[PDB]
RNA sequence: GCUCGCUUCG
């Protein structure tokens, strides 16, 4: 779940070679870096 | 769902399902290309 | 345009719009549009003989 | 691979004069007189037609067909 | 009265190319290996038996390699084409089988066809399927007819075995040491052992040094040990010159100081200096003198053979060596290593022969071990080798040695690397030039600068200009256009003819005759063949007999008058070059012979047999007189050069008028042509490689060299002819840059295609589970696949014809995590790319291991822009500085606007007059519809193209009246217009552009990665830090090297000085003195590593005030 | 065998005999095209053995 | 992802 909005729309979307699991609703970066 | 492929020498439309040994009828060649898609593609003349 | 072989097929639609040659050379209507100064050869002294 | 439609420098239509040029090669015409008869005055179109290599048939020989 | 000249003489070059030339070397070597050498290797190890249980043996009868086949089918073979091996990522090999006879239970059992391995088949070889095929049959097999071949295909990759260069074996080398002492060295190498024995003069006397001796011993003691005990005979063998005796005096005095006067005493002294090879197994039983005699007979000077413990030949050899050292101790006539007459070239044949011999010996040893372990204790069930003949040994050995490229031969103690290299498919010229490469034994790691020089011995053999610019300058070379590498001969008739020609036996006379001024020593592959008088008659008779055909044409004979030695070389690897024989100021080749050759009456072999053209070696041509042209022929001429432009190699042949340019320009042009973009072959569409560059509209050059016609480069061009105007425009072409025309690029000029490969594998694991591809994950909201899975078809594999964007999946691969229900995790093949790509084809194949291999061929169509690198076939590499419109380009009276504007300032510093000559010739040719020739040391002259220009109404110097396109006013100076063959290089700005955000870091050291494919950041090297220090920018250096790279916050305890964690010190079991501290992560790693090394750094912290 | 992008580039260089004064410039975007500011050319060629 | 080798680039 997202720590800010509590949503479950956590998508793994890499932004320019940066692995990043981020919430799809508010854009809160859950996890980043591999 | 009928999945179609093309042989490397006979060039015939062969329908094979999942987990099948890659082969072609009336021959023994083992190179199987995929047919071109039917979706519309837009190109720029630039 | 191209050369084909039996089995091959070319199917397409072409959308053409108005455009100027500055954007792309394909809109250039003239193949070669140029100008040159008119020459005027003059003889300082009368040349004769071989 | 194939003869370009437009000349690189000027832009005269040259793709339509390729096969006929080949006909002039099938005839007794040389290179220079054939290029002159085709209407190529400037040397850019002459270089375009003369230095072009016809690789489309060599590739079609390897085409699936 | 000028000497008549044969105009058609150059026609001798293509005929030579019909049977020999560029690629025939490796092909012939591989054929000789697989047809003759392999049988000899099998015969050398035909019988293998074990010591236990005698009367048991395994006898090989005959070995075959057969035709290439694939083991895909279940226990059935099938013919496979090399292109199929390229596609399926398998090897192109043929089953090595052998027929044998053995004894199972003392009853003879024979097998007529039993496979034992798989030999990778070289392309276009004798057993290759591609040989003897027509271009139509090549098209049926999806192989280019113009492909040079000669390379191996292993696991889908193309490996080429480079020609190795090494020093000749069994040759005396007189050289100076580190301290200036002029000593000698001889590396006696036989089929079994290679031993380098040296001789020094460190203290005015000669000591002999070998790896089998504890201390170097005087040479006189060795002389006394080898049979000759009288000192007078030793002195006579060394020489009778006064200075020779004066130099050898100290050695005799040192020998007389000791009590060594007989052979037994000398052998005992030598044995005292012998050390056991670490407790050799077996009872010695007083082997000291015996070990000394065995080392003298077998180990020392292996190449010099002793009939039955008769060291007469070895004594004469070491006496000649001492004499050479004495003579070299005066006038500094030190032999040089870079002289290519002492060089030998090993092709793929000899390397493969050694590798196969080693593998077969290992297989025989393994079989003998298995026999010894199985036969004496198993059961009454008689053991047979057939149940234990593993067939994967030789196959895996060959595959690994060819693929990895590192060769480790313990039987020969040879540890080589970089033997095989990936064939470069940048262009046809790239592969054609890489096929004829030669690497040096120096194996560059340091600045030698002694072999890197261009020696005059490379004349006609190796290309002088073609060399990789960089660290490998001078140590990687290319063969010439007309060259040949010799093979090994039988050496029998050579010895017979030498003995019949009056060569006196060396055993019949003493060494004093060696000191006579008219007596010349005759050698043979490093062995003393004997002595002779009037060596001119001997050399003339040997050359005439070689010309007649009774002696092999590759046997070389040379004479050294300084050392008075007649060398007869018959070993393989020597470089030879054909030359026309000249007798009495008139060449043997006439116009009638060339007419017969042109009509087809005779071939090059007929010229060889009729004593018209003969092969000359470097050592042989050292004594011969060669004339470049007919007018240069004088009274003292023995040979005539066939064609001078054959001096250049393959890559150098593309240079139009290379003799008008500078040598660094030619080197840079060769380097860039090795990277030139263009077509690869007629099968370039079905070919699927990891990276391919193709040209949209390639055009053959207008100024083509005869080498281009010979190598058929005009069929596969790698560039385009553009109307270049040499002038300065807008100041965007300051240093090497060029201005491109926008309208030209818009109409297809310079348009290029980049093909990349994306391969995925679905393999079956040990457990009965397999990798499976899921369908496109359709979105329930819109009933359509998601943006990531948009391009996927119904089977989860991307379909050709669509465009792929960044971070899109091509194959929806999911793999199990077990190796009870299987658990699959997704590992899809995402497309990493800045620009979009189009899928041309998707190939799906199945290997024998049920692993599905899927290869997608992505295509990108790129247009020349700012940053693309362009070449002009003259080393004038440039970058597109500005793209101006067509109307901004200047125009002539005819209305022609230039495509490429190049800076004139690059001409004076580089002196590239050849570029101007090529431009003029190309302009004349496109005017009169002809193809002018830029042949080296020849070609079309300037007067002819000037007349062609003046005839067509243009200026005779290329400069034309041009009006400025911008201002509309004529220019004050005429502009140099003309068609130039410009070639685009693979170096693009799109691939080289890089930008690095925070991104990922490395696990060991938390710093950005290295490569762009790894998305790494730039590195501030030591010199950048030095510059930042010199500027005095402390804060910028701190931000770059600490804040932005490896910043971290550690916890240090102020009591013990150690590193804590989470504000706690485990050492002191307290947390009151623990304080946070900023630090580079590499510094913390260093501190931890030092603590691991018992070097404990104790940090005493303090307030910043 | 001819690439799709190369085919489109070759088709773009082909001149059209249409009078440009009777058409107008296509607005920004509007890829669908209208009757006033576009033209459509269909090219469908299927090669087969004689 | 670590290592090594080749290769290019200035
Ligand atoms: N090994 C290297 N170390 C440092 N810089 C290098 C190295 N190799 C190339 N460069 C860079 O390339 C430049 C070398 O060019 P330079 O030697 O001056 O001209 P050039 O290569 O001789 O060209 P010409 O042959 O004169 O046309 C200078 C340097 O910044
Ligand atoms: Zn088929
Ligand atoms: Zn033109
Ligand atoms: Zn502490």
């Amino acid at each position: 779940r997202c720590p800010d909005c509590g949503s479950t729309e956590l998508v793994e979307d890499s932004h320019y070679s940066q692995s990043q699991l981020v919430c799809s609703d508010c854009g809160c970066v859950v996890t980043e870096g591999v | 769902q009928p999945m179609i492929y093309i042989c490397g020498e006979c060039h015939t439309e062969n329908e094979i399902k999942s987990r099948d040994p890659i082969r072609c009828r009336e021959c023994g060649y083992r190179i199987m290309y995929k047919k071109r898609t039917k979706r519309l593609v837009v190109f720029d003349a630039r | 345009i191209a050369q084909l072989r039996p089995g091959q097929e070319i199917d397409l639609l072409m959308h053409c719009v108005k455009g100027i040659g500055k954007d792309h050379a394909k809109f250039s209507p003239v193949a070669t549009a140029s100008y040159r100064l008119l020459p005027d050869i003059t003889l300082l002294e009368p040349v004769e003989g071989e | 691979m194939i003869i370009p439609v437009r000349c690189f420098t000027c832009g005269k239509i040259v793709g339509n004069k390729w096969e006929a040029y080949l006909g002039l090669l099938q005839a007794e015409y040389t290179e220079g007189d054939a290029l002159d008869a085709l209407g190529l005055k400037r040397y850019c179109c002459r270089r375009m037609l003369l230095a072009h290599v016809d690789l489309i048939e060599k590739l079609l020989n390897y085409a699936p067909l | 009265a000028p000497i008549p000249t044969v105009e058609e003489k150059w026609r001798l070059l293509p005929a030579f190319l019909k049977v020999k030339g560029l690629v025939k070397q490796h092909i012939d070597s591989f054929n000789y290996f697989i047809n003759v050498e392999i049988k000899k290797i099998m015969k050398a190890n035909e019988k293998v038996t074990s010591d236990a249980d005698p009367m048991w043996y395994l006898k090989y009868l005959n070995i075959y390699v057969g035709l290439p086949d694939v083991e895909e089918s279940f226990n059935v073979t099938r013919p496979v084409s090399p292109h199929e091996c390229r596609l399926r990522d398998m090897t192109y090999s043929a089953p090595i089988t052998v027929d044998i006879e053995y004894t199972r239970g003392s009853q003879r059992i024979i097998r007529n066809a039993l496979p034992i391995g798989r030999m990778p088949i070289m392309l276009r070889s004798s057993n290759c399927v591609l040989t003897g095929k027509t271009p139509a049959e090549f098209a049926k097999l999806n192989e280019c007819p113009l492909d040079p071949g000669g390379y191996f295909i292993v696991k889908g990759v193309e490996k080429v075995i480079l020609i190795q260069e090494q020093l000749s074996k069994n040759r005396i080398i007189v050289e100076a040491d580190r301290k200036g002492a002029v000593g000698a060295s001889v590396t006696s190498s036989t089929h079994e052992k290679k031993s380098r024995t040296n001789m020094a003069v460190k203290q005015g006397r000669f000591y002999l040094r070998h790896n089998t001796l504890s201390e170097d011993i005087p040479i006189v003691i060795i002389f006394k040990a080898m049979g000759v005990e009288s000192d007078q005979e030793i002195v006579q063998m060394i020489g009778t010159e006064e200075h020779v005796m004066a130099a050898f005096g100290p050695s005799l005095e040192e020998c007389q100081k000791a009590q060594i006067f007989t052979q037994m005493q000398a052998l005992k002294y030598i044995g005292n200096k012998v050390r056991r090879q670490r407790m050799w197994g077996g009872g010695p039983k007083k082997t000291k003198i015996e070990e000394a005699r065995e080392l003298l007979a077998s180990t020392i000077l292996t190449h010099v053979p002793v009939k039955e413990f008769n060291f007469r030949a070895k004594c004469i050899y070491t006496a000649v060596m001492v004499r050479r050292v004495i003579l070299a101790q005066g006038d500094n006539k030190v032999d040089d290593r870079d002289y290519y007459g002492n060089k030998r070239l090993e092709l793929a044949g000899q390397l493969l022969s050694l590798l196969f011999e080693d593998l077969f010996k290992k297989f025989n040893s393994e079989m003998k071990k298995i026999a010894d372990q199985v036969i004496p204790k198993q059961r009454a069930a008689q053991f047979d080798v057939v149940k234990h003949m593993r067939q994967d040994q030789i196959t895996n050995g060959m595959v690994n040695a060819i693929s990895t490229g590192n060769w480790s031969l313990k039987r020969f103690k040879m540890d080589r690397q970089g033997v095989t290299q990936v064939l470069s498919r940048l262009s046809y010229i790239s592969a054609l030039g890489m096929m004829t490469r030669i690497s040096s034994q120096f194996e560059k790691t340091r600045k030698v600068s002694g072999p890197r020089s261009l020696q005059p011995s490379q004349w006609g053999m190796l290309c002088p200009s073609d060399t990789p610019e960089g660290e490998a300058c001078g140590l990687v070379k290319n063969l010439a256009l007309m060259t040949h590498i010799t093979t090994d001969m039988e050496d029998g008739p050579i010895v017979k003819l030498a003995s019949n020609l009056g060569v006196e036996d060396v055993n019949l006379l003493c060494g004093e005759e060696l000191s006579y001024p008219n007596v010349f020593l005759v050698f043979l592959n490093g062995n003393i063949l004997g002595v002779i008088r009037d060596h001119k008659k001997l050399v003339n008779t040997f050359r005439l007999m070689r010309r007649a055909g009774y002696i092999n044409e590759f046997v070389s004979i040379s004479t050294n008058l300084t050392d008075r030695c007649v060398y007869i070389s018959s070993d393989g690897g020597r470089l030879c070059r054909p030359y026309i024989i000249v007798k009495k100021q008139k060449p043997a080749v006439t116009n009638k012979h060339m007419e017969e050759l042109a009509q087809g009456y005779r071939n090059f072999e007929d010229f060889l047999h009729e004593s018209l053209v003969e092969y000359l070696d470097v050592n042989e041509e050292n004594d011969c007189n060669i004339a470049l042209y007919e007018h240069t022929i004088n009274k003292d001429t023995t040979h005539l050069e066939i064609e001078p432009f054959t001096l250049l190699g393959v890559c150098a042949g593309l240079i139009p008028y290379p003799h008008h340019n500078q040598s660094p320009r030619n080197t840079y042009q060769c380097a860039m042509g090795k990277q030139a973009m263009g077509t690869i072959g007629y099968n370039q569409r079905n070919r699927i490689d990891t990276l391919m560059y193709l040209l949209a509209y390639p055009q053959k050059p207008m100024v083509k060299t005869k080498t281009i016609e010979l190598i058929e480069f005009e069929k596969l061009p790698a560039g385009q002819n553009a109307t270049v105007a040499v002038m300065s425009y807008s100041g965007y072409d300051i240093e090497d840059a060029l201005v491109l025309n926008k309208a030209s690029l818009d109409r297809g000029f310079g348009r290029c295609l980049v093909y990349k490969n994306a391969k995925c594998t679905l393999k079956r694991y040990t457990n009965q589970t397999f990798d499976k591809v899921m369908g496109p994950m359709l979105d329930a909201a819109t009933r359509k696949p998601i943006w990531r899975h948009e391009i996927l078809d119904a089977d989860g594999i991307c379909s050709p014809g669509e465009k792929v964007e960044n971070k899109q999946v091509l194959v929806n691969k999911s793999m199990p995590t077990v190796t009870q229900q299987p658990q699959y995790k997704d590992v899809p093949i995402t497309y990493k790319g800045a620009t979009d790509s189009y899928i041309e084809k998707v190939m799906i194949s199945s290997n024998a291991e049920d692993a599905f291999l899927i290869k997608m061929l992505l295509r990108q169509t790129r247009r020349p822009e700012i940053g693309d690198k362009f070449s002009s076939r003259h080393g004038q590499k440039g970058v597109c500085g500005l793209i101006v419109p067509q109307e901004d380009m200047p125009f002539c009276d005819s209305g022609i606007c230039p495509d490429i504007i190049m800076n004139p300032h690059g001409f004076p510093s580089r002196m590239t007059v050849g570029k101007l000559i090529e431009l003029l010739a190309g302009k004349a040719g496109v005017l009169d519809g002809r193809f002018h020739y830029g042949t080296a040391f020849g070609g079309s002259k300037v007067k002819d193209v000037c007349e062609d220009l003046v005839r067509h109404g243009y200026n005779y110097l290329g400069k034309d009246y041009v009006t400025s396109g911008i201002t509309g006013e004529p220019l004050e100076a005429y502009i140099y217009f003309g068609p130039v063959y410009y070639q685009k290089l693979k170096h693009m700005v799109l691939d080289k552009m890089h930008a690095r955000a925070r991104g990922p870091r490395a696990v060991l050291t938390r710093q950005p990665t290295e490569g762009r494919s790894r998305d790494g950041g730039l590195r501030l090297g030591e010199m950048e830090r030095d510059c930042l220090i010199g500027y005095g920018a402390s804060m910028l250096l701190l931000e770059r090297l600490m804040i932005s790279s490896d910043a971290f916050e550690v916890d240090v305890c102020g009591q013990c000085g150690l590193l804590g964690y989470s504000g706690w010190c485990h050492y002191c079991k307290s947390s009151c003195h623990v304080s946070s501290l900023r630090i580079p992560y590499a510094c913390k790693l260093l501190f931890q590593e030092l603590q691991s090394m018992n070097i404990i750094p104790r940090l005493k912290l303090s307030k910043y005030n | 065998i001819v690439q799709d992008e190369i085919l489109a580039h070759r088709l773009g260089l082909i001149p059209i005999h249409a009078d440009p004064r009777l058409f107008e410039y296509r607005n920004q975007g509007d890829e669908e095209g209208t009757e006033i500011d576009t033209l459509q050319f269909r090219l469908q060629v299927r090669c087969t053995r004689n």
